[PDB]
């Protein structure tokens, strides 16, 4: 739960579309 | 849809600094790539180079933070999207091989920004492993992604 939740912050500050 | 409010431009500035480590307000190739490298790719200048040519409207060989966020609102979809899992299956899979490891997950996310402690990582890792092989293979990574 709290390591997704902190996947989904990545990927909505946009670093999964950086990287 | 993305909004520009308060909160969500100080996403994107804490992802933009990332990159920008010297704050001098511009992401350079150089800058770029030793996030990748931190991430175990090894991408060439010229894969660096046409990313930043995807929104150099001026072409001074830099991303600035409009141009950045030209390239967010072009690329950035649902997080639960088939093509922005396929891609964040591929940044955790550092070497490439298919398979998500305890060590790699633990090494991305700490280099991203969100460092997790090691029972964080072992509780995602065993909670998304449903085959028992200790590590997390795309479907699993699918299904993790997924679930709600
Ligand atoms: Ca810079
Ligand atoms: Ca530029
Ligand atoms: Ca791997
Ligand atoms: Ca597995
Ligand atoms: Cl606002
Ligand atoms: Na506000």
């Amino acid at each position: 739960n709290k390591a997704l939740k902190k996947i989904r912050k990545l990927q909505k500050r946009g670093l999964i579309q950086m990287t | 849809a993305y909004q520009l409010t308060e909160e969500q431009i100080a996403e994107f500035k804490e992802a933009f600094s990332l990159f920008d480590k010297d704050g001098d307000g511009t992401i350079t190739t150089k800058e770029l790539g030793t996030v990748m490298r931190s991430l175990g790719q090894n991408p060439t200048e010229a894969e660096l180079q046409d990313m930043i040519n995807e929104v150099d409207a001026d072409g001074n060989g830099t991303i600035d933070f409009p141009e950045f966020l030209t390239m967010m609102a072009r690329k950035m979809k649902d997080t639960d999207s088939e093509e922005e899992i396929r891609e964040a299956f591929r940044v955790f899979d550092k070497d490439g091989n298919g398979y998500i490891s305890a060590a790699e997950l633990r090494h991305v996310m700490t280099n991203l920004g969100e460092k997790l402690t090691d029972e964080e990582v072992d509780e995602m890792i065993r909670e998304a492993d449903i085959d028992g092989d200790g590590q997390v293979n795309y479907e699993e990574f699918v299904q993790m992604m997924t679930a709600k």
